[PDB]
């Protein structure tokens, strides 16, 4: 059953690579979200500086 | 400083995401090729 | 055909959980995009404030 | 205010995304375990 | 084997649409990341302007 | 200007992402319907 075993191995490979694509994509989303957090903090800090400048002006 | 540290983290994340997207596309391409075998 | 029915049920479960992972990931992307929209507006507003400060200075 | 409302939305989105990622990972893990059954 | 051929065609369709969902989602992540890059540059530029205003004040 | 060009790119990306998400959801829905056929 060499061929059927091979085609089964192929089926398993496609399935496992799908799991990997899914893991990569979830991981990428999480990384982008970490970037969002950083931008958000930078934006809040800049806003604070701007608020003081407006008070001083 | 606070700002420099944010810049460093953002830039490291840039690299991480680039490599992650490449990996995702490579795994997808592998699965497609195997399925069509 | 208890075992084959079971293994079929397993196959269906994997398929349906895949649909769910895909839905979760699309949903997560959409949520991140909503965050992008908010950051973008904050950034535009801060820019406006800064432009006025530059004019006043 | 405009700014406070943006902050509130950002923070609610933070929570939504955290729960969404957890759910995604949980569904993935379930599918992997089932496939290897 | 009309029915089995049809059900096989259905299996292939589901598989190929899965590949497409995966491609769409990776593509969406990449697009969001391009938006992140733009926000980041805007944020850095605004910071620069703010730094000068603080020096002038 | 530099700023206007960033705005234009951001807005074009907005549209691209909207269409991409719609396409993703449509492909997902198609696969679900076919699987349940």
């Amino acid at each position: 059953s060499t061929e059927n075993l091979y085609f089964q191995s192929n089926a398993d490979s496609v399935q496992n690579h799908t799991f990997e694509v899914e893991n990569n994509t979830i991981n990428g989303l999480e990384l982008v979200e970490e970037q969002v957090h950083i931008l958000y903090a930078m934006v809040l800090q800049t806003h604070a500086d701007v608020q003081l400048l407006k008070e001083q002006q | 400083t606070q700002w420099d540290d944010w810049v460093d983290k953002m830039e490291n994340l840039n690299h991480d995401i680039l490599t992650t997207l490449h990996t995702a596309r490579n795994n997808l391409e592998q699965s497609m090729i195997t399925f069509n075998t």
